[PDB]
């Protein structure tokens, strides 16, 4: 469900990020940037490593 | 004289429907009645593939709105919305602007249209 979710937020937005709207793309960046470089010790239960392909994608 | 214009804009008759809709206008004892005509006159022209013509027509229609202390109708929202969207392919961010900003008490798919457009301009601007 969350590679499906990572794919249907990649394609909605397509071609939105070439800004050089653009506070709230930065937001949603940095937030998922965030997603994908967090280093937990203990496993969080509501961001499991799942995400991180849908993340990335 | 406007349902004239109606019949012959729904037979394919674009060239006789302008000469008509003119006709209508000069008719008209207020001008607040031309309002309608005006958005659907401007719309012709655009079928007519001649945008630059258009322009003045939709001058006309939003100056009512300023004319009559802040009407704020219906066909005066889609003009501003239309107004604004070609503004921006002609790189004048900064006119667009406040289209959009004067155009924010309408529906709710009007508001939003002109919202993510100010956003848009006031980047560039």
């Amino acid at each position: 469900y969350r590679l499906a979710a990572g794919i249907s937020l990649g394609l909605i937005n397509l071609g939105a990020g070439q800004t050089k709207q653009n506070v709230m793309y930065e937001d949603l960046t940095t937030k998922l940037l965030e997603i994908v470089t967090s280093t937990y010790d203990v496993e969080n239960d509501w961001i499991p490593e799942n995400s991180q392909i849908g993340a990335v994608i | 004289w406007q349902v004239l214009g109606e019949c012959y804009s729904k037979t394919g008759n674009k060239v006789e429907a302008i000469k008509c809709y003119k006709r209508s206008i000069k008719a008209s004892q207020t001008v607040d009645q031309n309002t309608s005509i005006y958005y659907r006159l401007a719309q012709l022209y655009e079928e007519l593939e001649d945008l630059q013509e258009c322009k003045k027509f939709m001058m006309k229609c939003v100056d009512v709105e300023e004319l009559l202390e802040g009407i704020v109708t219906d066909e005066t929202v889609k003009a501003r919305l239309w107004l604004a969207i070609f503004e921006i392919k002609a790189g004048n961010y900064q006119l667009a602007y406040d289209y959009a900003m004067g155009v924010s008490s309408g529906t709710s798919q009007e508001i939003e249209e002109a919202r993510m457009l100010a956003r848009e301009c006031r980047r560039h601007m």
